[PDB]
């Protein structure tokens, strides 16, 4: 049959389905904002601090469920960052009409109102909004150091950024034309030391396949030819499925012999088509190393495609289907190539890559638990560094302007009403949930700091702000926290909607029942 | 409760210092203390345990 | 259906109908609606404010709610609005007589109460006509005309959809006076924004176009769900998996069997030559050397579609096409539709009788939503084809009659007084229901409306100023209703609520 | 599957993370406790050994797996600390929930055991500090060779298990690249053999034999033919693999290889090199060619050991029978086989005096576990002593860093203003199981037993004298030459710490339950 | 096997043929109404046609017959 439900009982439960998502990303999205750890298949066990990842990974039994995803998804994609407060806003109305539902009240106007109320912060917000670009010194890439420097403070080190905020900022311009992970893309180390990175801005291998000698078979080009092959070379290797009879006689040696042979010609086909550095997403074999380190030009099998990826990005190289490369661009070329050990693993490092846009990081962690945290600062900083760049209008961080703005909404409570201050007192104070929870997530108190920020709103202060490290008021821009006007934007007008959604909805049809 | 939170931060380090198996006693006794004082600030509001921390400092 | 019995389908299942029936208007009709969420069978969420869809979303329960669903729907036949209003209207009907029968009054009694009165409606109809407007080739006149029809069944922009739905039915056929019941095949595409959403014509195949435009002038083709893939019936399409030796071989083969492929389309002539099946990589490169326009991927609607404006059937089999095979178009070419790159065909000299507009949005609700409203619109140019007439928007023309009506009932007396009378309370519910769907009541509206007492300019729409009930001017408003949509409307309404009012509860072999 | 989150969310953490530990502080030391841990195989495994109670440890509670982890971690790098870590952890969760349950915030606790870490690991770098040489460094190697082939069970008798370790990673790697080899150390055990019976080989020790002894069982200094060919099946990937059942196929084969294998074999004494190793090894009819041709050569070869060969001895690569030349020769010091008064224990050692890229530490036992244990012996010991060898750098154990640590910390918390006051003094707290279980492993009532170090560090301030982790009633750690890594514990330390942290740090759990993997 | 015996015997048939014979009275003559008998086609039947509804879907009895 078909399934259906109208009115307060599905209405209710339409805000009831919504209510339950938004604590999974509560506490989180935060130096104190929680972790993560959420588990949704018996071997498969999914860490994020972000809500699209987990939105992702979790089940969405809900329409509300459903349609929360992208709409904290919608401010993933943005800045890299802020899902879990959208998701914190979308349905922080809906207890404040809850009196109203159960009141039975609701003229639509409810979420419609909240529209003009959403109008006037992110016109607000722009407002306010400085570039931080031609504002600051002249160079605009130690403003991207002071925001890699605030911007790898906010989750985990702060120690290493005064060495990693100069890197942030070489990373972003390396990215910056592509942005890209896999081009900042880390190459994590441990035991040569704890707790350190540096940016290396050509690629690197952390995979290779050497044997039949190491330490005799050249580790190194001073002019790489780069082959990016997806090739594979086995023990031996084979057309023939069969044909007669392991022992006989004449078949014995017969098949042995040039089963090493048709292996020869790939040998080959790799060696001449200039590949004296050998890259092989599947590996190189064993005799063909015993042939690779005969021939002595280093091969490497167990090859991890972005790094085949990262070099052609950086080589402007290609993968390749072929064995035999023709074309440099085909093949890889860099002017320098290394076997070197940072930590003591064999890696692949390519320096002279022309376009060398994948900037590499290798990076040591305090222990094998703590490592994670450390370069999600990293990782977040040039999303927001690159974000500092993409707009550079920037406004304190930190929900600074929200108190300023939960007082400037309802300040139309006092100005809008006939009805609707209420409307306009309770979308007010929505905003201030999101810090007020980064502040209780801290286990620290908001009303408390937050009022004072506040108090200094009723100066007319707007960037007055947190730093949630300290959990205490600030102006978090003259803290230089930092997020872009359209940041703060996009979170309103993507939650708002979702506010509005489904109050619009009292009803929802199932057709495959339930 | 001052006085409590001045002498059970003393007599703590002060059981520390007797050790033997009872140098854990006199801090437990003494850290019941400053929890009297905490209940009381929490009697006047705000946090003693934010409060009892620093106070105690 | 039901072996349920002891007098339950007339005072049970027919209000459970109208239950069904009601909300899905209340709040869903209007100036817009208010959205109801559907998953079918197909699981996605489904907002739907007109009640065809949302009734056929939901699947009958009931004998009496599947009478009347019908009501609606013929109503988006005939009218393209006032579906809702079946909803209300019908669902206002019966449960009024829901009390009398607990009045005492009977059934076959009752009945002529609402039956002499859609005629004295049918009969005040053309007084609260409200002048009438009429040109085929207004957009304008007909944006404002589509807008009435496009707000109960759009929460989505009014105005901008009434310009680009005004536009396409106007600008498919510029002469019209002669319109299609299709004459408008919107081309769905996701991206940008739902202004984005475009007005184009003839066909658009947004599946995937390949091979090159040899003719952006000429547009030829044999429409067919045939695979090029190695499909065709020229010589036998054989793929030998058996040794790897023979899937190369047939894929040289395969070059020159694509030879005898879109070769032998263009043989009879083509550009596109329009596959509904698969095209295999010897076979595409092919057609791409041969540089014939392959659109790969068509579904069967789009096909359904172009099947229809050329005059040539989608074959899945590969045959040189017949004349009845080949398809022409005005001009097939490449252009972004709504700013998304897809090929668009042109119809318009073709005979026409195909518009594409781009839906779009960054969602499907967005192209959904809209996708509900833009018919209302093509249905209102048909329904301003058949009368010019203009009756104001919906809500202000109910009360004019419902006080004759009531007065008729005052003229009416015999038992059927009152059920005349009641017919004259199935009116107030639409206003209400711009009522309940804005959040104010409608007894305040009819204190007011019979408050400034005249009927059919007075009217509250869907508003933030109906934060108090506020009456605006529905003639005036730009929200322009038909009489023959009213009068289609009270029709079904009165014609599917007085017959399930006849029914008996059923007995059971 | 549900969201679990705060409290809830904390006792989830906290099961099996606490109760874990008890079986691996009860195994807490020499005088740590065996556990005889029984697979549904049938398997029986006695283990006071946390590192292999984590590994022989299937059980649920993901945090119970990350464990098994963070073990081998240290387990490489520090060798020992393996289960200190897992149990401090315990520690510090359960001393993390009454300020929670005081009141005091899921990030509040963390952090306040965190730096107070900070402070441990510094206040440990007040110990000892020192740096020496390998020649030096084995004297504070066997004494800690002591300790951790000894808490291994079995140090004694034995600086044949100690001081070829001061050789292993000496060898393999240098002293002050600190690059972590022991994957060039070979590692290599064989039951039958002894305790008594250890060798350090700074080449590769091939199983295989001589086909013949009659052939000459030394090969002189390297030429090694390197051979990838069969002189049996080679497991040849191309055809259908079946032998022939007719005479007539039986005698036209048997005239067949006979001609191969021996111009085979000649051609490897045409290559100039008197041993033959061979990839694909040999059978019996080619040993009789090669007996008859009295050349010494090797039969089946693992295929990397071949390469392995090459490597460890820097032997130059001769691919396969087909590449021949008389240029590239194999690295042999000497080819024998070698009985080592152990004669079922035969391996040949290609032993390399020249070239030698991965060094054999070879010991042996009676059985396997107790190679096992004798390997798990040389591997922490050397793992312990490869920091030492690097740099040595020693605290003296058993609780008497933790209370040296636990001091600085308690009144440094108090010191911090901040909220963690609290949590950096409850951190120093749970410092104390350290002494705890191992006063109880050692069999004495800890509360006493600690503050006696207490009493120490509140005079000596400094691991030297301490308490008895041996149980040998002289109750000291310097002196009883309980002397630990000072790197370690700031390694298990801060594994403890920030593991836990995290695992503070993730209070939001979506799992079906409390618990999962 | 089960007999039913006397008035036992006579109810159910009067029983069962004058109280359906009752279910019908909406109907016979325009003042009647239509009658709605759903087949398990689903169909929607209102019909004031007595031949019509009987052979259609009636309540199980050997009355029916």
């Amino acid at each position: 049959g078909t399934d259906s439900s109208q009115g307060i009982p599905q209405l209710v439960s339409n805000i009831s389905a919504c209510q339950v998502i938004a604590e999974a990303v509560r506490t989180t999205l935060g130096p104190r904002g929680m972790d993560k750890l959420i588990v949704d298949g018996r071997g498969k066990a999914t860490i994020s601090n972000d809500g699209a990842t987990i939105l992702k990974l979790l089940d969405v039994v809900h329409p509300a469920a459903k349609t929360l995803v992208d709409i904290a998804k919608s401010q993933d994609a943005e800045v890299g960052d802020g899902t879990t407060s959208v998701t914190l806003l979308a349905a922080e109305f809906l207890k404040q009409v809850k009196p109203y539902v159960e009141e039975g009240l609701h003229p639509q106007i409810i979420i419609r109102a909240f529209r003009t109320a959403t109008q006037l912060a992110v016109n607000k917000i722009k407002e306010i909004a400085v570039t931080v670009k031609k504002a600051d010194k002249v160079e605009q890439r130690k403003l991207l150091e002071k925001c890699a420097m605030t911007a790898l403070s906010s989750k985990l080190i702060s120690q290493q950024k005064a060495f990693f905020a100069k890197m942030v900022v070489d990373a972003v311009m390396m990215l910056d034309d592509l942005l890209q992970l896999k081009m900042i893309g880390i190459k994590k180390v441990q035991g040569g030391a704890l707790e350190d990175s540096q940016l290396v801005a050509g690629v690197a291998f952390k995979k290779t396949f050497s044997y039949a000698g190491f330490e005799m078979q050249p580790k190194k080009y001073h002019n790489p030819k780069i082959a990016l092959l997806n090739v594979e070379l086995e023990l031996k290797a084979e057309k023939d499925n069969a044909e007669i009879r392991v022992h006989t006689v004449e078949d014995y040696q017969a098949i042995v012999d040039a089963e090493w042979n048709i292996l020869y010609d790939k040998l080959e086909k790799i060696h001449h088509s200039g590949a004296k550095v050998v890259l092989s997403k599947l590996p190189i074999g064993d005799v063909a190393t015993q042939y690779f380190a005969d021939r002595d030009m280093f091969c490497a099998g167990r090859v991890p495609e972005e790094d085949l990826k990262r070099t052609m990005m950086a080589c402007g190289g290609s993968i390749q289907t072929s064995v035999n490369a023709l074309s440099a661009d085909v093949l890889g070329r860099c002017q320098v190539f290394e076997e070197t050990q940072i930590g003591g693993e064999r890696y692949n490092f390519f320096t002279g890559c022309p376009k060398a846009k994948t900037c590499t990081f290798i990076l040591r962690g305090g222990a094998e638990q703590f490592m994670e945290e450390t370069e999600r600062s990293l990782h977040d900083a040039i999303m927001i560094v690159r974000r500092a760049i993409k707009n550079d209008s920037v406004v304190a961080g930190g929900g600074a302007i929200e108190m300023e703005l939960s007082k400037y909404l309802r300040d139309y409570s006092r100005t809008i009403p006939g009805k609707q201050q209420l409307l306009i007192g309770a979308y007010a104070k929505a905003l201030e949930i999101i810090p007020r929870q980064l502040c209780d997530n801290a286990g620290f108190d908001a009303t408390n700091i937050l009022n004072k920020l506040r108090a200094r709103h009723a100066q007319g202060g707007t960037w007055y702000g947190v730093d949630i490290n300290n959990e205490d008021i600030a102006d978090n821009f003259e803290a230089f926290v930092w997020e872009p006007a359209m940041v703060r934007i996009n979170a309103l007008t993507a939650a708002s909607e979702a506010a509005c959604l489904i109050v619009s909805v009292d009803e929802t049809i199932k057709n495959p029942r339930s | 409760g001052a006085p409590e939170i001045e002498l059970a931060l003393r007599l703590t380090e002060y059981s520390r210092t007797l050790s033997g198996m009872e140098s854990y006693c006199v801090r437990a006794f003494a850290d019941a203390m400053e929890v009297i004082p905490s209940t009381l600030a929490e009697n006047a509001g705000l946090n003693p345990i934010s409060t009892v921390t620093e106070l105690r400092n | 259906a039901k072996h349920f019995s002891g007098l339950e389908e007339a005072v049970y299942r027919n209000i459970q109908a109208c239950k069904e029936l009601a909300q899905t208007t209340r709040t869903a009709y209007g100036p817009n609606g208010m959205n109801k969420m559907v998953i079918n069978h197909l699981e996605k969420l489904f907002v739907t404010n007109d009640a065809a869809t949302i009734l056929r979303e939901l699947e009958v329960q009931h004998p009496a709610a599947k009478m009347i669903v019908m009501a609606s729907h013929m109503q988006e036949q005939e009218v393209g609005d006032g579906t809702n209003f079946v909803l209300v209207f019908a669902g206002a009907l019966l449960e009024l007589a829901e009390e009398l029968l607990r009045i005492g009054l009977s059934v076959s009694e009752v009945i002529e109460g609402y039956e002499i009165a859609c005629r004295k409606a049918h009969e005040i109809l053309p007084n609260l006509v409200c002048c009438s407007a009429k040109n085929l080739r207004d957009i304008d006149e007909v944006s404002s005309l589509l807008r009435t029809s496009i707000m109960s069944k759009q929460y989505g922009n009014e105005v901008f959809l009434a310009k680009l739905i005004a536009q396409a039915c106007v600008s498919i056929f510029p002469d019209s006076g002669h319109f299609n019941v299709d004459n408008i095949r919107v081309c769905k595409i996701l991206g940008s924004g739902i202004s984005s959403s475009s007005v184009l014509h003839g066909m658009v195949f947004k599946k995937e176009t390949e091979g090159d435009v040899t003719s952006v002038k000429d547009a030829k083709i044999a429409v067919y769900s045939c695979p090029f893939d190695g499909m065709i019936t020229e010589t036998k399409g054989t793929v030998l998996i058996k040794t790897a030796e023979e899937l190369m071989n047939f894929s040289k083969g395969e070059e020159n069997l694509m030879d005898a492929q879109v070769k032998a389309i263009a043989d009879t002539g083509a550009n596109v030559v329009v596959t509904g099946g698969k095209v295999a990589d010897m076979a595409l490169h092919y057609a791409n050397k041969y540089n014939i326009m392959l659109v790969r991927l068509n579904s069967k609607w789009d096909l359904r579609r172009l099947c229809k404006t050329v005059g040539a059937t989608a074959l899945p089999r590969l045959t040189p096409p017949v004349l009845e095979e080949m398809g022409h178009c005005d001009s097939v070419y490449l252009s972004e539709v709504g700013d998304t790159q897809v090929v668009v065909f042109k119809h318009e000299k073709e005979d026409g009788a195909i518009s594409t507009i781009v839906l779009r949005g960054s969602t499907d609700n967005l192209m959904d939503d809209i996708e509900r409203a833009v018919d209302d619109g093509v249905n209102t140019f048909k329904v301003l084809t058949r009368d010019k007439r203009l009756v104001p928007g919906g809500g202000a023309t109910e009360i004019e009659l419902a006080k004759q009506i009531t007065s008729y009932g005052e003229t009416c007396p015999g038992l059927e007084q009152y059920a005349i009378k009641k017919f004259a309370e199935a009116f107030e519910a639409i206003p209400r229901a711009l009522a309940e769907n804005s959040g104010v009541k409608a007894n305040e509206v009819i204190s007011k409306l019979y408050a400034v007492h005249q009927e059919g300019n007075k009217n509250v729409g869907l508003d933030i100023e109906a934060e108090v009930p506020a009456v605006k001017d529905m003639l005036e408003a730009g929200i322009l209703d038909t009489y023959l949509g009213k009068y289609w409307a009270i029709k079904l309404a009165t014609n599917a609520a007085v017959t399930v009012l006849r029914v008996d509860q059923i007995i059971m072999a | 599957k549900s969201r679990l989150m705060g409290l809830e969310a904390l006792k989830s953490h906290i099961m099996a993370a606490k109760a874990v530990a008890n079986t691996m502080r009860t195994s807490l030391g020499p005088n740590g406790l065996d556990k005889m841990m029984v697979d549904k195989d049938g398997d029986v495994t006695v283990t006071n050994d946390g590192a292999t109670i984590l590994s022989m440890m299937d059980v649920d509670h993901q945090i119970a797996k990350l464990m098994v982890e963070l073990s081998k971690s240290q387990d490489d790098e520090i060798g020992d600390g393996t289960t200190g870590v897992v149990v401090l952890a315990g520690a510090l969760l359960e001393e993390a929930e009454q300020l929670l349950d005081r009141g005091i915030h899921p990030i509040r606790i963390a952090d306040g055991y965190e730096q107070a870490a900070r402070v441990a690991i510094e206040h440990l770098d007040k110990i000892s500090d020192s740096v020496l040489v390998d020649i030096k460094d084995t004297e504070p190697l066997i004494q800690t060779a002591k300790t951790t082939l000894g808490s291994k069970v079995v140090n004694s008798c034995h600086r044949q298990m100690a001081e070829i370790a001061v050789n292993a990673v000496l060898t393999v790697a240098d002293m002050e690249r600190r690059d972590v080899d022991f994957e060039l150390i070979k590692v290599e055990g064989k039951v039958g053999g002894r305790l008594e019976d250890t060798k350090l080989i700074k080449g590769v020790i091939v199983d295989k034999d001589f086909s013949h002894p009659q052939m000459p069982k030394k090969v002189e200094d390297a030429k090694i033919a390197i051979l990838t060919c069969p002189f049996e099946p080679p497991k040849p990937k191309t055809k259908h693999k079946l032998d022939v059942t007719s005479v007539e196929d039986y005698k036209a084969l048997q005239k067949y290889e006979k001609e191969k294998f021996e111009e085979m074999i000649q051609q490897i004494k045409e290559t100039g090199a008197n041993l033959a190793i061979c990839q694909w090894g040999f059978d019996d009819e080619a040993n009789h060619l090669l007996l008859q041709n009295n050349l010494p050569a090797v039969r089946w070869v693992g295929g990397p050991e071949i390469e392995l060969i090459a490597i460890a001895t820097g032997g130059r690569i001769v691919p396969r029978f087909s590449e021949l030349t008389a240029e590239k020769l194999g690295f042999a010091g000497l080819v024998q086989e070698i009985s080592f008064g152990t004669t079922k224990d035969k391996m040949l050692v290609i032993e390399q005096c020249k070239n030698s890229r991965a060094v054999t530490i070879f010991i042996r036992g009676g059985n396997k576990m107790i190679i096992e244990e004798a390997k798990r012996s040389l591997h922490d010991a050397l793992c312990v002593i490869r920091n030492l060898i690097r740099d040595n750098r020693v605290v003296y154990g058993g609780g008497a860093a933790e209370i040296s640590c636990a001091l600085a910390v308690s009144q440094e918390a108090d010191k911090c203003p901040t909220l963690e006051q609290y949590a950096m003094r409850a951190f120093a707290d749970a410092l104390e199981v350290i002494p705890m279980a191992l006063s109880e492993n050692s069999g004495m009532n800890p509360i006493q037993t600690m503050t006696e170090v207490r009493a120490r560090q509140v005079k000596e301030m400094n691991p030297a004298l301490g308490i008895d982790c041996l149980h040998k009633g002289t109750n000291d750690m310097k002196q009883q030459h309980v002397i630990e890594t000072l790197i370690g514990k700031k390694q298990q330390i801060s594994l403890a710490t920030q593991m836990v942290r995290m695992i503070l740090k993730i209070d939001d759990i979506r799992k079906p339950g409390e618990s999962e993997e | 096997a089960e007999v039913a015996r006397a008035q036992a015997a006579l109810a159910v048939n009067i029983s069962a043929a004058r109280g359906l014979q009752d279910v019908l009275r909406t109907n016979l003559g325009p003042k009647g109404t239509m009658k709605m008998l759903v087949s398990g086609a689903g169909d929607i039947k209102l019909t004031k046609d007595g031949n019509v509804l009987l052979h259609e879907m009636q309540i199980q009895h050997p009355t029916a017959s």
